[PDB]
Parts: C-alpha cells; structure tokens; sequence
C-alpha cells in the first residue's frame, strides 16, 4: 500500500522533526581535528 | 445531470415511518425536484414540487427536504394502501427522471388518449391527446410526451407550446424522426413517428406542465401501449 | 391622531416586534409621517422581515435598511387566504441578477437568463420564468400557512401624526419642564426677539441644545434659558475655636 | 453657449435657526464658477436630470421615459398623476430643483450677475418618483448641474446666509475651510494629505518543471482486458487537464461531482488512472449506479464517484483481420462485487 | 469640550432625554453606558491638558517673580538677563494675565 | 507632551548658561564649573550643545 516516493572529519549532524504533516530535515558537514 | 435512486427496496409495517433518498450527479441550481407515486396499472401522480411544497389534495404525512446535490422524502405514518413506486424528477438544462424505489406493505381538466396500439414495423405511429377544460394555445402552459418501458424506465421525448409563435423541443435520442402538431380548431395535439423499430414498444402518456407551479407534471393522461411485432 | 394601544392589546397578533422605538410608549411621542407596507407570505419566512437578515425574501422581494425605526406585526390567516383547490394567486420572485436596495420595489416579469446562451425573450432550457407560486392549502403544516404582515416605518419638520395626549397651557418666567411634540427638558419660558423665518421651526445651540421653540397651537417664538445652578461653599473657622458657619 | 456660475446656487439646508455663527455642512450644491448651458427661445429639447438643475430664467414637466406609460410630474397647481399626488397653490427668477431619497425640493427667488442670494425650500414633496429628464413647458435662460460638494456657511445676526465657501475649489478656500474663518494670516498651514494610488497588480510563480505522465498512459500501445484492469498511481506532479480537455478527439467526456474547465485550480491528495477496453455500445454501462454484466462482474463504480470518464473509438488499432482473441470478459460469478 | 457633547459615540442618539423617552430601560442601559464612556473620556483628556498647561504657566510665573525681584528691586549684574546692554533699572506695568 | 516639557526646561537652562558664561564672566559659584570662572567656549552637537 505505497503512498509516496521520492528520489534525490565530517561531523554528520542531523535534526529531525515533524509538524503539520511535513518532515523537516537539517544537516551540516564540518571539518574537525 | 443524472439522478441516482439511493435506497433500493424497503418493506415496512403499518404505522411507522419511511425514508427515501435521491442523489444528483451535480448541482441543480434551478431547484425543481419533484416526487411522483405510481400505483400498478395507473398513471403516476404528483406529490411535491419545489422539493417542499405540497400538491393538490395530499395529506400531511408527506414531507420533502433537501438542496444542492441531495434530496429526501419522508412518510410520517404508513397506511397499508401505499404499496406503490416512487420516482424523482428534475428540470433545468436537461429533463431527466430517476430509477425509482419500490415500497410495499405487509380533476377539473382531463386528457384523453386515442390511437392504434399495434403497428407494422418500419411504419408510422400516430397518437392523439384531446383537451377538455382548457385552451391548447394557453400562454402559461406546455404540453409534453412521456413514454415508459421496463428496460429504460421513464424517458422524455418532446414538447410544444406557444408564447407568440409555436416552439418545439425534442430529446437527443429521437431528434431525427419525431414531430408534434397542434390543432387549435379542435383543441388537440398529436405525436407522429415516421419510422418504428422493435425496441420502441412501450406505454405513452401525454402531460401538462404549469410554469408557475415549479414545472411539475400536474395532469396526466390515460395512457396506451404500443407493440412492435410481426 | 394615532392610538396604538388598541393594536398592542389585541392578542390577535402572533408577532409584534419593535426596532428603535419601544411599544407601550408609541402614543406619547410625535413624528412626521408613517408608512404602512402590507403583503402576505409563508409562515416560516417571517423571520426574514428584520434588519440585517438575508435570504430569498430579504434579497429579491423586500429589503429593510440597517437603520430601521419601526415595528413589525404579523398574524396567521390560514382561514382566509387558502382555497380548497389550492390558491395560485400569490406569487414571489425567485431569480434576480443582483440584490435589492432598501425599500426598492421590482415588478417586471422578463425571462431570466440562467446560462451562456441568450434567451431573446422566450422561455426554454436555461431560460426560466422568474416567478413562482406558493400554493396555499387548508391542510398544510403550520410552517407552510399564509401569514399577513404589516410594517410601520416612522421617520423621526412639522409633525402631523401622534398620540392622543392632551395639551395644557403655557407659563412664562417660571422654571418648568416642557413637552413640545415629545421634546422634553427643563428651563424658563421667556419671550424672544429672534426673527425666525416663516418656515423656521427650532433654534439650536453649539452644544446641540434647543434655544428657542415655536409653539404648535399658537405660532409664537419663545426663549429657553436653563434654570439657575451653581456650587455652594462653607466658610468655617477651626472647630477647635467655634462651630459657627456661613454659606456662600 | 457656456457661462460661468459665479457665486449663486446656495440654499438653506434645514429649518434650524442659527445666527452669527459659521457652519460647515456636506450636501449637494452647485460648484462655484461652473459652466452653465445656454438656451434661447428664438426658434424644448430633452435635458437629463441626473442629480439636480439650477434653472434660472429672466410650466414644467419632468419625465423618465415619457411614452404615456410612466407618466411624469406636471407643474402649472401641481398634479402628479403617474394619480398619485395633487396640490393646488430684469426680474431674475432663479429656481432650484432636486430629488433625493424620495424627497422633492423646490427653491425660488425673485429679484429685479456676481452677487449672493440664498433660497429657502418651497413646496417640498416627499413622494418618491423616478425622474431622469427635464423639459420646460411654455427669452433666454440658463441650465446647470450640481455636485456633492462640502460647503462652509456664514450666518449673520438675523440668520440670513450671506457668504459661502467651496471647500474644494482652490487651496485658499481649503485653508479658509480648515481654519473656520473667512480671513487668514501669514504662515504655512496644513490642509490635507495625498496618497499615490496603486497602478496595476502583479502575481508571479516559479516554473512548471515536471509534468504528470498522461502521455504514456493515454498513448500506450497495449491495453489490458477488462477483467484484469490495470491501475496506476500518479502524484508529486503538476497536471494540465486543459490540454486533454480541448483536444476534441474524445467521443465521451463525462464528469461526476466536479465541473470541468475549473479542475485547473484544486489541489488533491491523489489520482488514479484505470484503463481497459470494452465493447463500443456498452460504454454507457460504466456509470455510478448502473447495472449489467460488465458493471456487476468486472468494474463497479461507487455511488460517491468523484472524477471524470474518457473514451473514444479505436477500431483501427485493436482489430485484426483474423479476429483478436486476446480480450476476455467475465460472464458468470457467484455474486456481485 | 462643549462641542464634544453632540457626538453619538455609537448610540442611536446624542440626547439621553430622547433615549429615555423612546426606549425601555433594559435596552436604554447600553446606549447610556456608551454615552457615559465617551463623555468620561472627553472630560479626562481635557483635565490632563489643563494640568500640563498649568505647569507651564507656573514655570513662567516663577520666572516673572524672579525677574521682578532681581531687577525692579535692585541693579542686576547678570548679562542679558534684564535687557541688552549694561542694566540701569526697570519699571513694571500691569497687563491682563501678565506683566510688562 | 511630557518629554517636550522636560526638553524645553533643559533648553532654557542651556540658553541662560550660554548668555551668562559665553558672553560674560559669571560670579555665581559652581554655575560654570568648579572653581573661579574665567570663560567658556561652545561646540555644537546632535540635539544639544557642549
Ligand atoms: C498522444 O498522441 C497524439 C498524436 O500525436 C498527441 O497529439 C499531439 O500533441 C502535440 C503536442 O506535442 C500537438 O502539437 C499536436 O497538435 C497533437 N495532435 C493532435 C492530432 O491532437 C498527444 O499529445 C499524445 N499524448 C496525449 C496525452 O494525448
Ligand atoms: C429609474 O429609471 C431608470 C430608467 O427608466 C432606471 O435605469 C433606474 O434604475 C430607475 N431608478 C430606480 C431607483 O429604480
Ligand atoms: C525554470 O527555471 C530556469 C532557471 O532559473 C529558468 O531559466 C526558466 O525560465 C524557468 N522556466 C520558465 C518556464 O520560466
């Protein structure tokens, strides 16, 4: 019963949240030692 | 526009209520829904026009409501003689009837019909509906023709009337081979079909419609059957 | 002279609603001219005869302004306006191009054009007659029975219609309360030298108060002056010395 | 011919006595220095009566259509028989006539020009007759028209209107009106505020990008039989229904519950594209509420269908000379679906 | 202040006598309340304006008293306090609502 | 209105000080600085003077 499909030293930070039926994703890649 | 008879068939007992339904394919801005009751072997009868207003000599048991794309008729207290069939008709950009519901329990103007009841196929069919009590050239009326067949139900064929000159309309199925002629000298109007086919076997009625009464079929005719066969 | 008490205490009216002016006090005040509008409609639709109401009636048939000042009366008439065979002599408009302005009447009966194809003045598909019949019957429900309605519109200039209250005599140079065609107040009635024009009626102050009055019975110009007033002061020595006082 | 209405056209607005005061009122008046129309009696046209006429001459009739259908108002002794009302009653004889909210106003003045004259209301008539034209009934006279202008009035000790100010003619009059006096001193005074109005509207949106693949659905080479009817999901795309609508290559285009030509503006959760092939005469059976073999055993629409149905003849693609036997349909079953 | 009495502030009339004569008390309460609020606001703003103007007038009066004391009763050495130039004397004169 | 009144008071003080200490030598102690006054020089500034 599929209902949606989409196709598109590095500290992978990610923030996930969901309000009003929309999925919001944030990210950042930063160089560190 | 297409009318859908929502409830299929109901059986009740004397005393309690009954609820009907009628659903429209899309909006009826003219709001000219009506309800007819037909006993077997008899012409239909009018109950309500404008979806709310009562007809002539109808008890208070009957009440209708609705608007937009849905309508409903309610019977307050059943009576064991009300085994009949109930239809649902509209008017506006097109004139179409409804399927109808089966329900079973456990006069100053008259129209007269005459004509042949049997015809050799591929020939002409002629009927006549005399008027007694009114003038065929009335300003505020129209004269129609309705036929009924069990395979197709109730269908509208055509009409004629007069405001300053004579005007005619006909249904799309029958345009090419239909004609209606009035006769003011003897106050009758007639229906002609030049060519006939086996499937046309049905029972035909002549009716009267008053423009100020919600375009409802007030008075009907006796009705006769025509059979196409060898 | 209009006596509204007989109307109000009649008990034969189903609805007696008053906007802007309260009953039981109509026969006290005077006002220029009335207007009695009458017609017959269905029982249920009575609630549409009121300011700020919308619908078939209050849109295409009879519209009241938002500043109405009057009273509405209605009473069931199921035994006069109905017939055995169905009364088709009462009609009402159903379609119109645009709504009505207050107190504007339409009477034409041209064929409505409800669609794209022009009708050229003949009725047909998408060409509807704009009037329909109520079809009253003696056996209809109480929601579908004829009702008679009469609307009284007051306009609150020399008034010519008002109640049966009797007049009295006038007094001069005495602080009294007066009543000139419903205008109440307090003051002293003194003679005035003001030269009112023959059509001139009243005189107004900057603060919107009456300064001169023209008597209704005998045409003569009076002068209104407010009665005396002011503050009082008490002169008192210290109570520790005495208790004698002198007012001012 | 045109002449300037210099200073005349003022009248008493009410029957309220005011003396030695300056009063500001808003009503319908004849604007100062207005072009009047000149007619001479040297060998009576139709003159419109839109709002009001300042008729000054040195009988009457006011009609709307004047075809003995909507009978007019006649003045000699006044008889207005539309009857609906009746009444019996060098020399610059100026008159003012107007009708507002069912009230008819008549003003007069008889004096034996750049001067000031105030007119009092006579024979005012609250009837409510619709009048749109003006014809005199019987030497040169003049005709003008009045406008909704705000005026500042001056009353003397006797309560006679001796001066007036047109508060919208020129900035000097505007300053007088805002200072409530007929004389002003040197200096700068604030009078009003100006606001430049918008010219035109602008609406913009981004480009259309990907479209819904209607082309492959409608234009494919093979359709499955009815009893194994296909199905597709379509989403996350912008669909132009107008192009398929105005193709005129479709035999049948019936819509239920939703009116065509306005689908272009309604956002939906999902759509579905059911496709198959059936006999040509039997296309009428696919409707929300019909009955028959196909509608009962192969494809049944619900009573609450919300969409449109498309069909057309394809006799020249799906028919072979040997007879196509790759299309099947059910004929028996235990029960409907 | 006196002209403010002629406005309706939302009531059907600007004369509470007319309101009382024409309406019953249950309905007249709302109109009377509206008029009361409006007139109270007008009185309050008038009073505040009067207070501020009175403060300004008091400051001017204090300056006048200081000048009278320092220049009529003696010879001042403050430059440009009692006229342009070297001061010699001064004479007061009465006037409506002020001095010269 | 209230802030305008306060500003007017300050402006009057500034005018008095300008007149009495730029245009002449003052004997009022602590009116134009701590000590025996000699003179002063004004300079403009936004919304004020120094
Ligand atoms: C299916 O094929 C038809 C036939 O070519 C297409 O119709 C043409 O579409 C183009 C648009 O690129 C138009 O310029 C032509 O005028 C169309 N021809 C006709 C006869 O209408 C159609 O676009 C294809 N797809 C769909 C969904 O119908
Ligand atoms: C007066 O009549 C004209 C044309 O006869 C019409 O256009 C206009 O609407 C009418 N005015 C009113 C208030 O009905
Ligand atoms: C789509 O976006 C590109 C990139 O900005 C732009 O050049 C193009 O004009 C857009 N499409 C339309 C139809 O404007």
């Amino acid at each position: 019963n599929c209902t949606f499909e989409y196709v598109s030293k590095n500290l992978r930070e990610f923030v996930f949240k969901n309000i009003d039926g929309y999925f919001k994703i944030y990210s950042k890649h930063t160089p560190i030692n | 526009i297409v009318l859908t008879q929502s409830p299929g068939t109901l059986s009740l007992s004397p005393g309690e209520r009954a609820t009907l339904s009628c659903r429209a394919s899309q909006s009826v801005s003219s709001t000219f829904l009506a309800w007819y009751q037909q006993k077997p072997g008899q012409a239909p009868r009018l109950l309500i026009y404008g979806a709310s207003y009562m007809a002539t000599g109808i008890p208070d048991r009957f009440s209708g409501s609705g608007s937009g794309t849905d309508f409903t008729l309610t019977i307050s207290r059943l009576e064991p003689e009300d085994f009949a069939v109930y239809y649902c008709q509209q008017y506006g950009s097109s004139l179409t009837f409804g399927g109808g519901t089966k329900l079973e329990i456990k006069s100053q103007v008259q129209l007269q019909q005459s004509g042949p009841g049997l015809v050799k196929p591929s020939q002409t069919l002629s009927l006549t509906c005399s008027i007694s009590g009114d003038s065929v050239s009335s300003n505020s009326a129209a004269w129609n023709w309705i036929r009924q067949s069990p395979s197709r139900g109730l269908e509208w064929l055509g009409r004629t009337y007069y405001r300053s000159k004579w005007y005619n309309d006909y249904a799309g199925t029958v345009k090419s081979r239909i004609a209606i002629n009035p006769d003011t000298s003897k106050n009758q109007f007639s229906l002609h079909l030049n060519s006939v086919t086996p499937e046309d076997t049905a029972v035909y009625f002549c009716a009267r419609v008053i423009s100020v009464a919600g375009y409802a079929f007030d008075i009907w005719g006796q009705g006769t059957m025509v059979t196409v066969s060898s | 002279v209009a006596d509204y008490s007989v109307l109000y205490n009649s008990a034969s009216f189903s609805t007696f609603k008053c906007y802007g002016v309260s009953p039981t006090k109509l026969n006290d005040l005077c006002f220029t001219n009335v207007y009695a509008d009458s017609f017959v409609i269905r029982g249920d639709e009575v609630r549409q005869i009121a300011p700020g109401q919308t619908g078939k009636i209050a849109d295409y048939n009879y519209k009241l302004p938002d500043d109405f000042t009057g009273c509405v009366i209605a009473w069931n008439s199921n035994n006069l306006d109905s017939k055995v065979g169905g009364n088709y002599n009462y009609l009402y408009r159903l379609f119109r191009k645009s709504n009505l302005k207050p107190f504007e009447r339409d009477i034409s009966t041209e064929i409505y054009q409800a669609g794209s194809t022009p009708c050229n003045g003949v009725e047909g598909f998408n060409c509807y007659f704009p009037l329909q019949s109520y079809g009253f019957q003696p056996t209809n429900g109480v929601g579908y029975q004829p009702y008679r309605v009469v609307v009284l519109s007051f306009e609150l200039a020399p008034a010519t219609v008002c109640g049966p209250k009797k007049s009295t005599n006038l007094v001069k140079n005495k602080c009294v309360n007066f009543n000139f065609n419903g205008l109440t107040g307090t003051g002293v009635l003194t003679e005035s030298n003001k030269k009112f024009l023959p059509f001139q009626q009243f005189g107004r102050d900057i603060a919107d108060t009456t300064d001169a009055v023209r008597d209704p019975q005998t045409l003569e110009i009076l002068d209104i002056t407010p009665c005396s007033f002011g503050g009082v002061s008490v002169i008192t020595p210290g109570t520790n010395t005495s208790n004698q006082v002198a007012v001012l | 011919a045109y002449t300037n209405s210099f200073t005349r056209g003022v009248y008493y607005p009410d029957k309220v006595f005011r003396s030695s005061v300056l009063h500001s009122t808003q009503d319908l008046f004849l604007p100062f220095f207005s072009n009047v129309t000149w007619f001479h009696a040297i060998h009576n046209p139709v003159l419109p009566f839109n709002d009001g006429v300042y008729f000054a001459s040195t009988g009457w009739i006011f009609g709307t259509t004047l075809d003995s259908k909507t009978q007019s108002l006649l003045i000699v002794v006044i008889k207005v028989c539309e009857c609906t009302f009746e009444y019996v009653s060098k020399n610059l004889r100026e008159f003012v006539f107007k009708n507002i909210d069912g009230y008819f106003k008549i003003y007069s003045k008889h004096t034996p020009p750049q001067g000031f004259s105030a007119l009092e209301p006579l024979v005012d008539l609250p009837i409510g007759i619709n009048i749109t034209r003006f014809q005199t009934l019987l030497a040169a006279y003049y005709v003008g028209y009045l406008q909704p202008r705000t005026f500042l009035l001056k009353y003397n000790e006797n309560g006679t209107i001796t001066d007036a100010v047109d508060c919208a003619l020129d900035p000097l009059s505007e300053t007088k009106c805002t200072l409530k006096s007929f004389t002003v001193e040197k200096g700068i005074y604030q009078t009003s505020n100006f606001r430049v109005q918008p010219t035109e509207s602008i609406v913009r949106f981004p480009n259309i990008t990907n479209l819904c693949p209607f082309g492959e659905v409608f234009n494919a080479t093979r359709f499955a039989s009815v009893y194994a009817w296909n199905r597709k999901r379509i989403s996350n795309c912008v669909a132009d229904y107008s192009v398929l609508y105005n193709s005129a290559s479709f035999s049948t285009f019936k819509c239920y519950g939703v009116s065509p030509t306005k689908l272009n503006d309604l956002c939906f959760t999902n759509v579905y594209a059911d496709s198959f092939v059936i006999r040509g005469d039997e296309v009428r059976q696919i409707a929300p509420g019909q009955t028959g073999k196909i509608a009962d055993y192969n494809y049944k629409l619900p009573d609450d269908f919300t969409g449109c149905v498309i069909a057309w003849n394809s006799n020249n693609l799906d028919s072979k000379v040997g007879g196509n036997y790759n299309y099947l349909y059910r004929l028996f079953r235990k029960s409907n679906l | 202040l006196v002209k403010q009495l002629s406005s309706n502030f939302g009531a059907i009339s600007s004369v509470l006598n007319d309101i009382l004569s024409r309406l019953d008390p249950p309905e007249a309460e709302v109109q009377i309340d509206r008029l009361i609020t409006g007139r109270l606001q007008s009185l309050q703003t008038y009073v505040t304006q009067q207070l501020i103007r009175a403060a300004e007038i008091r400051a001017s009066a204090n300056l006048a008293a200081t000048k009278m004391s320092e220049c009529v009763l003696g010879q001042s050495k403050r430059v440009d306090f009692c006229g342009k130039g070297y001061h010699l004397m001064s004479f007061p004169q009465s006037a409506p609502h002020g001095v010269v």
